[PDB]
């Protein structure tokens, strides 16, 4: 309708685990890490509806900020690789930085953004 | 000067000997962990394959 | 202070001490001929008209 919407997915690993539960119950053949075949399709369907509509459609928008909970800072895990294979960019938080009192425990080193520059006011950009 | 130079060479002797010994000690444990990891990976892969085959 | 070897000299440099004579580069097999220049400096300056006590470490 031309409004502006923001969406925050609090966990996604929980949803992936629930889908695996349901698939194994329905006696579907499993794959990697006992996960069903189409977990990538699940998350692509999830995260591909976030788009900036053109003016011809009404100028709406829908931004999303999914979260992922990692175990002992594992980045190469199956579900994290799957999701960061879909999103435009990742922002990292670090346990040692959080424990040192640094909130937010931002990590500028690994965190990337694919639309940097175009998403800032001119003053901050300069 | 000559005493200092001889003592420097002796210090380098001892330091490098200790370095090599520590390197070998690290190597043995690294190889052990590598073997355990390889065995775990292959056994888990085989279990996954056989379970996927039996599921049908 | 008089130091040979800047690698160890840097400690007293950070300890803001004055360096009088410094020797950094020399062969691994130095000779009396090689040390003769530094010895000549050590008897020219540091001489008894300028300096009376030393402690070598």
């Amino acid at each position: 309708k031309g409004k502006h919407v923001l969406v925050v997915y609090a966990a996604l690993s929980k949803q992936a685990a629930a889908y695996r539960e349901l698939s194994l119950l329905l006696r579907r053949p499993p794959g990697r890490e006992a996960y069903p075949g189409d977990i990538f399709y699940l998350h692509s369907r999830l995260l591909e509806r976030a788009a900036k509509l053109s003016d011809a459609k009404g100028g709406g928008s829908l931004t999303a900020l999914p979260f992922v909970e990692t175990q002992a800072g594992d980045i190469s895990a199956y579900i994290p690789t799957n999701v960061i294979s879909i999103t435009d960019g990742q922002i990292f938080l670090q346990s040692d930085l959080f424990f040192s009192g640094v909130r937010p425990a931002i990590n500028a080193g690994l965190s990337v953004s694919r639309v940097g520059g175009a998403a800032q006011i001119k003053a901050m950009k300069k | 000067l000559l005493d200092a130079k001889a003592s420097e060479h002796a210090a380098r002797m001892t330091a490098m000997k200790n370095a090599t010994d520590n390197a070998n000690e690290l190597i043995r444990t690294l190889t052990l962990s590598y073997n355990r990891a390889r065995q775990a990976a292959i056994t888990q892969e085989i279990t996954e394959i056989v379970a996927g085959a039996n599921a049908l | 202070i008089i130091v040979i070897g800047r690698v160890g000299l840097s400690f007293f440099r950070k300890r803001n001490m004055p360096v009088i004579l410094d020797i950094t580069r020399l062969p691994d097999q130095p000779s009396f001929a090689d040390i003769k220049e530094i010895a000549r400096k050590t008897v020219g300056l540091f001489a008894d008209g300028t300096f009376d006590e030393l402690y070598m470490y």
